[PDB]
């Protein structure tokens, strides 16, 4: 019984450890919508300097 | 001879009983023992998984 328990645990932990991974992820800031274009270009817009 | 035989018989029977009388008092402490083994298995290690 012990061993069954362990194992179910072990599913629900590893489960658990990937959606908060994928989470963090959906949460980057540059993966969220269109924030309004920057007002200041970007020092790696190369183009827009030149 | 025989008498003598059967004296040593009665020794070795003895002895025997010595031996159960001592089985049998440490067979009783052993089964309190394994019990309280059980018990203290389900408290220490089946008990906390709910929770988990």
């Amino acid at each position: 019984v012990y061993r069954e328990l362990g194992s179910i645990v072990q599913e629900l932990k590893e489960s658990g450890d990937k959606l908060e991974e994928r989470l963090t992820m959906l949460s980057d800031v540059n993966l969220l919508s269109a924030s309004k274009p920057r007002s200041n270009i970007d020092s790696k817009d190369l183009t827009s300097h030149r | 001879q025989n008498i003598q035989e059967a004296c040593l018989l009665l020794d070795k029977k003895q002895k025997h009983i010595q031996i159960l009388i001592k089985g049998n008092s440490s067979s009783k402490s052993q089964i309190r023992r394994s019990s309280v083994e059980a018990q203290k298995y389900v408290q220490d290690k089946l008990l906390p998984w709910p929770q988990e």
